[PDB]
């Protein structure tokens, strides 16, 4: 399965979106977002040891959402051309 | 503040909310044609009376000389009638 | 503010000394009887609990362990189905000949020339024919021998005793505290993904693995005791390969996202087997695999414990606007407080969908060998069509109960409910205007025609033939529906059901499964018939609801209850201004339109649908197809209808379907019998009684529980009561005898 | 059984003895020591009174809140005084607020 | 009840055919199918999709009782 | 206008008076009971007739009568 | 024990019973001497 | 902000303020027909009142009542619109009758909605009443005479 398929579109989908739940530029578990245009700071109280406050709970979080999108955009891309 | 007893209307709300209060909008002309010609139907046991006799006559009229064209009860029977079940 | 569970241990302690005092829980009940009165009140406010006491968290563990005890008694109703399948039941020969044997699963031992009830419903049996529709439900489950029946029996009994001892445990051992039950988000989150995402998951898979090979088999031609049991399907794999090749890969595509590759059993195909007459299998399943991932994201939106998620309170505090001013802010302090608020809400959407599972269930029939089984259709869309009206009507009366003990300006605000408060009397008024105005468009139309009818003037009617009504936008959604399939939806083959149309119709063993359903000047009247029922039914009912604590007339009404007769007879006379006569009023206009909507779904069923169809193509149906030119008058529904199709139950007396020509004259006499507490009043009662009285004193046999004549209130209830069950009961009759008598 | 009863008066306060089945008000009608009194039915407030100490057995007492016999009052004729009890005489209007 | 009955006879006697009476007066099943059902035939077609007879205006009227009974209720 | 009559019968409970929602009754001193206390009824001007009253009277048979009788404006309960 | 005892002698129970051991008797009786109109011995 | 008002910001009146009843269309609107025209003369008023409405109920009987395919009498059904206007003034007749005294002043509202006096409103007499059927009437038998002279082929007869 790994080679260059599938692999390169779900690897870079679900990479791009851990890379924006771990900083800023998404809602996450330390951050409110008001209504989509900005975000707030919030200590959950689940300890984490990640220097940006990046919970466990956060990357299971952006996991599945890279998930869901990778999934939805590779089927779409097979389902046209 | 809305309660004052010198001006009870305004306290109880006696407002006309639609009303104009402007001066006629039909020129003379038409308004004079209107007020000389429609004057006579203007009294009350008048036109009562007269409604509802007039009505009257062109309701006895209209039905005493109305044509089989219109009331099948004019036109009667046209067909020979049956028997019952055992009379007729 | 972190979710936990948290519970109090031994808050009452298991004892029979409360058995021997009747009526604990009321301190006014628990004195004792010194009229008969006590007696009805005793059961009146048996479960009225937050009546009993004043603490929340009392009426939640009461609530909490009461809902337990109704799940166990479900589970014994099932396991008694499931046993009477399996051991009095014929079963396995309808089987064997699904189209010739008619399903019993009940039979009654010969006492006093009873035994005429048990009935020949063929295959070597004699017992009574049944229309809950049970074994076509076993079919599509994949059960082929009554020892899974026993299994599902026993296993059935177990999880009752179990309930049963969960709902002792949570009430007298360990109780929650109020702060478990007030937590919304962690609870939706598992109903959500829990219970509906993780149980219709479960549920698509027990499809793929037993459902769907053993209806393959079946439909295949083979012997039900030749069949492989489900276990070995997944034991060995070849067989399953057999039947589908995507099998063989397993879970590779799944993961390679080569979804393509199932196409084997996940299919989009729409419309009905040409076999059965049911769904396709290969729909359903798939059906259920995107309904449990729809489920399974939805529970992932509130939040409990970490941070993400959504806050109820600061979705209902964004959304206001300059129509509304504050709207949604103070909701959820609302809706957290009350158990009767949510109880409305809740019978609100359930009776709703309930009366939609009855259309659908009608219109794209899931399972097989149901469509052509006309008795068990009409059965199952008249049931749920009472049930959901009932539960309607409750919402109204929850609401109600809501606004009279519950609704506190003082300490819980809401500006929504303000404003509606504050125009009630527009809101009335144009209700009322609309259903004037639609009553004397659609009734008044039926009135038109019998006086067109009767007076030789046909051509001047509201009918196809003279001066038609075409519903153009029902005619056009149909059409749109038709072609649908292939523009549209370009990945559906034939259209979600035969009834939009295309030309395809569908027969079973030579009887009509399913074909576009015609729309005609009938069909416009009776929908508008039909609008002008439930605008009236939610007039009485929505009066009843914004006006329970004050009047024009009534200024204090809130201090007077949510029951109570009256105010007296001054003012002009104030009988039935409560809330509760609002729905006591309601409960018979929910009759009168449900009623009206079963006539109309079973006099068009057998009038253009249902029929028998010959090798030439011929589609006899039962009634001649006489709906789109005698359902337009009065005298039709009349004549066509009532006068002609009681003719199955007033001849069922020596044939084995007299128990329904018993019943037609039973429920007639309940209904009369009640029309004598609804015309009365009790001061007449009590003053008989006085001399009934007398004469048991003169021989010295009167009783010390001195006898009273029954609540004017408790008058009003049993009237009501009596007169629901005598009509449904004689419609019930009425259907059952008349559907099963013809086929 | 016959507990002896103590009643806060203008008058004062003095002590009678009667069994625990009887009606406080017809038991201080038997010594004589005067208290008011309207229905002798339960149906009002001129017999109202609070408690000092113990308790009193208000079983059949109605036309009252469903707090009236949480938070002190009691209507003295048809309360039966389960304990040698202290208690208070005209009490209607502060009952009455 | 009294006209039920006085009626129920005379229509089967004035038939030839009191024997039917006789036979189904004894049930309640008996006056509803054989009285009330089988005499009502004519009545109710008085006006139908084909037509209309002499019988129209008590096909009418029957439904015009019915009606305001109700609207008693 | 109703009418309201008070019998010598009274026990001068007032509970009575407490129940009206309009304010027809009143206590008045008197001499033949222990509460040396009677029920009045000076505005029947204002009665609605409800016999809130009637259902509140312990004596029997009752102390308190509502006779009801030609109607008003007032005594219908019309805000109109 | 007792307390159960007092129970099963409220009206509900006690009816029940009363009446289920009724039912039994005049059965088992139709069941025995079947379709009786009059009374054949004396 | 918000947009419903209690009426002239009393909130203690029986009614409220909206888009609806009071918004400077429908205000201009609703001020500018006949039956709010305060200062005009009652039978102006009642015969645009009995023109619009004789020749609106024209249409109706015409196109729906029994003779509506017999056109030997298809069109001269204008006799029924004709009819209903002379019941219908009947009853204006009786109303008025029944609801005044010319020895008493017209019970209109003689208040404004700013809080400025006017002249009661005369249509609300019994002479002006009566002038007011007599213009209303005359309106509608010739409004049905009128919309009878149009039987000249248009889109739909
Ligand atoms: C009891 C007496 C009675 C009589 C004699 C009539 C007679 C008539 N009705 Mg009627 N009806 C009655 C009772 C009666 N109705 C009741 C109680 C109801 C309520 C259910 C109805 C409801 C009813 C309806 C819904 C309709 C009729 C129609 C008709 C007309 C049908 C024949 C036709 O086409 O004429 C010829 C056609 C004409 C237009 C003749 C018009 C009559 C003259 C020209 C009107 C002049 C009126 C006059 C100025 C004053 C009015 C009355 C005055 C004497 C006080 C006919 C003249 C139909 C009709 O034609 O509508 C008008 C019709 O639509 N009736
Ligand atoms: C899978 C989610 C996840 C988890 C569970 C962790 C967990 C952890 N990270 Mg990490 N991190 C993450 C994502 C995550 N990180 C991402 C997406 C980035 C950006 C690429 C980083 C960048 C990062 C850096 C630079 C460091 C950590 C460090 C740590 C550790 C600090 C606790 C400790 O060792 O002493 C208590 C800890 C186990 C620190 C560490 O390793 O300890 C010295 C540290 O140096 N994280
Ligand atoms: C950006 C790349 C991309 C591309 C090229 C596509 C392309 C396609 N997607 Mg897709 N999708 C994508 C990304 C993409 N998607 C992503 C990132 C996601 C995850 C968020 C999805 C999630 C998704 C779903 C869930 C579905 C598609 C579907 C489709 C196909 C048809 C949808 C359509 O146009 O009909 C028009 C659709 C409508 C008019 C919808 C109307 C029906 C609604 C429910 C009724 C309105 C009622 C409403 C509830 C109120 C199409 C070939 C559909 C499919 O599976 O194809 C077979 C499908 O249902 N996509
Ligand atoms: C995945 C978790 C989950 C599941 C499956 C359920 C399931 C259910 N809940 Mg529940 N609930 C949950 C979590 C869950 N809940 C949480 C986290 C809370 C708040 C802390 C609540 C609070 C709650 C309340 C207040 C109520 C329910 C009720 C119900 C029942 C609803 C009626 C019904 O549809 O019956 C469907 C019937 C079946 C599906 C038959 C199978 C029954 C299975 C065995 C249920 C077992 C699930 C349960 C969580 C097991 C835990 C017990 C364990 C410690 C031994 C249902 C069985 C109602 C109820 O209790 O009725 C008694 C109700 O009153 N729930
Ligand atoms: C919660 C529902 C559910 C459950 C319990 C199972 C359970 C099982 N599935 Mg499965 N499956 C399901 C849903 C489910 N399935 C759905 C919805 C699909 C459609 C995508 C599939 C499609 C599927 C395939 C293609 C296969 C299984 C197979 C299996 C079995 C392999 C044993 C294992 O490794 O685990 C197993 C008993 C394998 C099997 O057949 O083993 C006999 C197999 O190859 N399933
Ligand atoms: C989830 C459903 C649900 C639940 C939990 C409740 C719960 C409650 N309801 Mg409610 N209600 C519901 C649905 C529900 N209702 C529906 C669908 C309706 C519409 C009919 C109503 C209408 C309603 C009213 C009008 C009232 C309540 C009231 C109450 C409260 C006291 C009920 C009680 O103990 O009375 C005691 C229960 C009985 C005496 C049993 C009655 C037996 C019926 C009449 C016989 C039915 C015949 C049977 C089906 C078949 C015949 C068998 C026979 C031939 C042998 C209680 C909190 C009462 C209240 O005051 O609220 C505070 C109140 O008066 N409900
Ligand atoms: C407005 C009416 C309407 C309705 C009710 C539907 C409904 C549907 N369309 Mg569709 N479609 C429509 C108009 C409509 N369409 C029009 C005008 C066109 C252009 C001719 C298309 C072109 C189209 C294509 C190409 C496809 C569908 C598909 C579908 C089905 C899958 C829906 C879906 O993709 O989930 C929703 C997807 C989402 C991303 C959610 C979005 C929410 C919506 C857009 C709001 C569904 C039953 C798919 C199908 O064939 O299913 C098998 C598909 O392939 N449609
Ligand atoms: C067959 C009996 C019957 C009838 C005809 C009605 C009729 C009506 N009910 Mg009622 N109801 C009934 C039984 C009946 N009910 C019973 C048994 C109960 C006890 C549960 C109730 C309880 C009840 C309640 C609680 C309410 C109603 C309401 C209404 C009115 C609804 C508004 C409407 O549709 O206007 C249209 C009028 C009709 C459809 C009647 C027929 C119209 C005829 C055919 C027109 C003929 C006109 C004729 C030409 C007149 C001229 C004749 C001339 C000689 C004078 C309506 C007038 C509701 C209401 O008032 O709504 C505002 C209301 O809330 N009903
Ligand atoms: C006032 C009404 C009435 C009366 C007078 C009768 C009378 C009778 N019924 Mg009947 N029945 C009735 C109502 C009535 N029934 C109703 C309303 C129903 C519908 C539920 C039935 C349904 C019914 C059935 C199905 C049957 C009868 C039968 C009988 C006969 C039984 C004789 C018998 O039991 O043997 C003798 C019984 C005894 C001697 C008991 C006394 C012994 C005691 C216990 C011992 C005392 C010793 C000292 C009997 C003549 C049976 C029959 O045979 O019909 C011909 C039978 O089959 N009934
Ligand atoms: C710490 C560390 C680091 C970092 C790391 C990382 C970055 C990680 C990550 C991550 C990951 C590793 C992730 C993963 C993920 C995933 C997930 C979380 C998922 C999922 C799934 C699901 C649940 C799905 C489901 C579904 C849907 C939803 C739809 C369709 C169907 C399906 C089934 C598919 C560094 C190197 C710096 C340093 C050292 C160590
Ligand atoms: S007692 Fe009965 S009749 Fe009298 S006002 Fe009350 S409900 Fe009406
Ligand atoms: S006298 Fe009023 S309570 Fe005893």
């Amino acid at each position: 399965f790994i080679g260059s398929p599938t692999n390169l579109i779900m690897v870079t989908s679900t990479s791009l979106m851990l890379f924006a739940g771990r900083f800023g530029l998404a809602p996450s578990a330390n951050r409110k977002a008001t209504a989509g245009l900005k975000l707030e700071a919030r200590d959950s109280g689940l300890q984490t040891g990640d220097p940006a406050g990046f919970t466990l709970a956060d990357t299971l979080a952006c996991g599945v959402v890279g998930h869901i999108i990778g999934v939805g955009v590779v089927l779409g891309l097979k389902n046209i051309g | 503040v809305y309660f004052d007893l010198e001006d009870l209307g305004n306290t109880t709300g006696q407002w006309d909310l639609y009303g104009s209060d402007a001066p006629s909008p039909y020129n003379s002309l038409q308004s004079k044609f209107f007020e000389t010609f429609a004057a006579p139907f203007t009294k009350r046991g008048l036109l009562l009376k007269f409604l509802i006799l007039g009505g009257g006559s062109t309701l006895a009229y209209f039905s005493a000389t109305a044509s089989g064209d219109i009331l099948p009860i004019k036109k009667g029977p046209q067909l020979p009638p049956q028997l019952g079940p055992r009379l007729g | 503010p972190e979710v936990k569970i948290l519970v109090d241990r031994d808050p009452i302690k298991t004892s029979f000394e409360q058995w021997a005092k009747p009526g604990h829980f009321s301190r006014t009940i628990a004195k004792g009887p010194d009229t008969t009165t006590w007696i009805w009140n005793l059961h009146a406010d048996a479960h009225d609990f937050d009546s009993h006491t004043s603490d929340l968290e009392e009426i939640s563990r009461k609530v909490f362990s009461a809902h337990f005890g109704q799940l166990s008694i479900i589970f014994l109703w099932l396991s008694g189905m499931y046993f009477h399948g399996a051991r009095f039941s014929n079963y396995e020969a309808w089987l064997n000949d699904p189209t010739h044997i008619r399903p019993s699963a009940q039979v009654v031992w010969p006492i006093v020339g009873q035994e005429i009830l048990n009935g020949d419903v063929g295959g070597g049996f004699r017992g009574i024919q049944i229309t809950s529709g049970f074994f076509q439900i076993w079919r599509a489950s994949g059960i082929t021998s009554e020892l899974q029946l026993y299994c599902t029996a026993i296993g059935a009994l177990v999880f009752a005793a179990l309930m049963l001892f969960a709902g002792w445990f949570h009430y007298h051992k360990a109780a929650p505290k109020l702060v478990w039950f007030q937590d919304v988000e962690s609870m939706l989150n598992h109903h959500l993904a829990g219970l509906l995402g993780l149980g219709s998951l479960s549920w698509a898979g027990h499809q793929v693995h037993v459902s769907l090979p053993i209806n393959q088999f079946l439909n295949a031609g083979v012997d039900p005791k030749e069949i492989p049991l489900p276990h070995e399907f997944i034991l060995n794999r070849d067989l399953l390969a057999q039947l589908y090749p995507s099998f063989a890969e397993g879970a590779t595509p799944f993961f390679t996202l080569n979804w393509s590759k199932y196409a084997d059993f996940l299919t989009f195909r729409g419309g009905l087997d040409p076999l059965t007459g049911g769904l396709w299998l290969t729909d359903i399943a798939h059906h259920h695999l995107a309904i449990a991932i729809l489920f399974l994201i939805a529970g992932h939106m509130y939040r409990t414990n970490w941070g993400i998620g959504h806050g109820i309170k600061d979705i209902l505090e964004a959304h206001k606007g300059p129509f509304t001013g504050q709207g949604h802010k103070g909701l959820y302090e609302i809706l957290t407080t009350s158990w009767h608020a949510q109880l409305s809400i809740n019978l609100a959407m359930l009776g709703s969908l309930t009366i939609i599972v009855a259309h659908h269930m009608y219109a794209m029939p899931p399972y097989p060998y149901l469509a052509t089984d006309y008795g068990t259709q009409l059965s199952l869309f008249t049931h749920h069509m009472w049930i959901g009206g009932f539960l309607i009507v409750g919402a109204a009366a929850h609401a109600a109960i809501f606004m009279v003990r519950d609704y506190d300006p003082t300490t819980r605000y809401n500006d929504l409910l303000d404003r509606v408060l504050r125009h009630r009397d527009a809101i009335i008024s144009h209700l009322n205007w609309v259903c004037i105005f639609l009553g004397f468009h659609s009734f008044g139309l039926y009135i038109h025609n019998d006086t067109m009818s009767a007076l030789g003037r046909p051509q001047d009617m509201f009918s196809d033939t003279a001066i038609q009504l075409q519903p153009v936008f029902a005619q056009w959604i149909q059409n749109t529906h038709a072609l649908a399939p292939g523009t549209t939806a370009p990945g559906a083959t034939t259209s979600t059901s035969l009834t939009w149309g295309g030309g395809d119709l569908v027969s079973v063993g030579g009887k009509v499964a399913l074909l576009p359903i015609p729309l005609g000047t009938a069909d416009f009247l009776v929908h508008h018939i039909h609008a002008f029922t439930i605008h009236v039914t939610v007039l009485i009912l929505l009066k009843g609801v914004l006006f329970a604590r004050s009047s024009r007339l009534i200024p204090d009404k809130a201090n007077l209850g949510f029951r109570f007769p009256c105010d007296g007879p001054g003012r002009g006379g104030t009988c039935q201004v409560s809330a509760w006569d609002h729905v006591f009023l309601g409960l018979f206009w929910m009759y009168n339109a449900i009623s009206v909507v079963i006539f109309h779904f079973s006099w068009k069923m057998q009038s253009d649908v249902w029929g028998s169809i010959n090798d030439q193509g011929v589609v006899t149906h039962i009634t001649g197809g006489n709906f789109a030119q005698s359902s337009i008058t009065i005298n039709g529904w009349l004549r066509d209808f009532l006068w002609a199709q009681a003719s199955q139950v007033i001849q069922s007396y020596g044939s084995s379907l007299s128990a329904y020509g018993l019943f037609f004259l039973g429920a007639h006499f309940v209904w009369a019998f009640s029309l004598m507490f609804l015309f009365s009043g009790r001061g007449y009662w009590q003053e008989l009684i006085e001399s009934i009285v007398w004469a048991h004193n003169k021989l010295k046999v009167a009783p010390a529980t001195q006898p009273r004549a029954l609540s004017i209130v408790q008058g009003r209830a049993v009237g009501v009561t009596h007169y629901l069950l005598g009509g449904i009961a004689t419609t019930w009759a009425f259907f059952l005898a008349r559907i099963i008598a013809v086929g | 059984a016959s507990y002896k009863v103590k009643l806060v008066t203008p008058d004062g306060t003095q002590e009678f003895e009667c069994p625990s089945d009887v009606y406080i008000l017809d038991h201080a009608e038997e010594v004589g020591i005067d208290l008011p009194y309207s229905c002798r039915a339960g149906s009002c407030s001129s017999c109202a009174g609070k408690v000092v100490g113990g308790e009193v057995d208000q079983s059949d007492g109605s036309f009252l809140d469903d707090e009236q016999i949480e938070a002190g009052f009691v209507l003295t004729c048809v309360a039966y005084p389960t304990s040698d009890v202290v208690i208070e005489t005209h009490k209607e209007e502060d009952l009455t607020a | 009840w009294v006209t039920f009955y006085w009626h129920w006879k005379h229509i089967t006697l004035w038939q030839g055919n009191v024997s039917q009476f006789n036979e189904s007066s004894t049930y309640l099943m008996g006056w509803l199918r054989d009285y009330l059902w089988l005499n009502s035939s004519q009545l109710i077609n008085g006006y139908n999709p084909f037509g209309m007879n002499s019988l129209s205006v008590w096909a009418w009227m029957f439904l015009f009782g019915h009606l305001v009974w109700a609207t008693g209720f | 206008s109703h009418s309201v009559k008070i019998y010598d019968t009274c026990i001068g409970c007032t509970q009575c008076v407490r129940a009206c929602p309009t304010d027809v009754l009143e206590m008045i001193p008197w001499g033949g009971c222990k509460a040396k206390q009677i029920a009045s009824a000076p505005r029947t001007e204002d009665c609605v007739g409800c016999k809130r009253c009637e259902s509140a009277c312990p004596t029997d048979f009752l102390s308190v009568r509502v006779y009801l009788w030609h109607e008003t404006t007032r005594s219908m309960g019309l805000a109109y | 024990m007792r307390d159960l005892k007092t129970y099963l002698s409220v009206a509900p129970v006690a009816s029940t019973l009363w009446f289920a051991a009724l039912a039994g008797l005049l059965i088992e009786i139709n069941r025995f001497f079947p379709d009786a109109l009059t009374f054949p011995f004396f | 902000y918000q947009v419903v008002q209690p009426i002239n910001g009393d909130p203690f009146i029986g009614s409220l303020e909206t888009p609806v009843t009071s918004s400077p269309l429908v205000a201009w609107y609703l001020s500018n027909l006949p039956g709010y025209r305060t200062a005009v003369n009652p039978l102006l008023r009642g015969i645009e009142v009995g023109l619009a409405h004789g020749f609106l109920l024209v249409g109706p009987f015409v196109k729906a009542g029994p003779l509506r395919n017999t056109e030997i009498a298809g069109q001269a059904g204008s006799l029924a619109a004709g009819g209903l206007v002379v019941i219908l003034s009947i009853c204006l007749t009786i109303y008025g009758i029944s609801s005044f005294n010319e020895g008493d002043p017209s019970t209109a509202p003689s208040l404004t909605l700013t809080g400025r006096k006017k002249q009661p409103d005369q249509l609300q007499t019994a002479d002006g009443w009566a002038k007011f059927t007599g213009g209303f009437f005359f309106g509608g038998i010739s409004g049905v005479i009128w919309a009878f002279f149009l039987l000249y082929v248009l889109d739909l007869p």
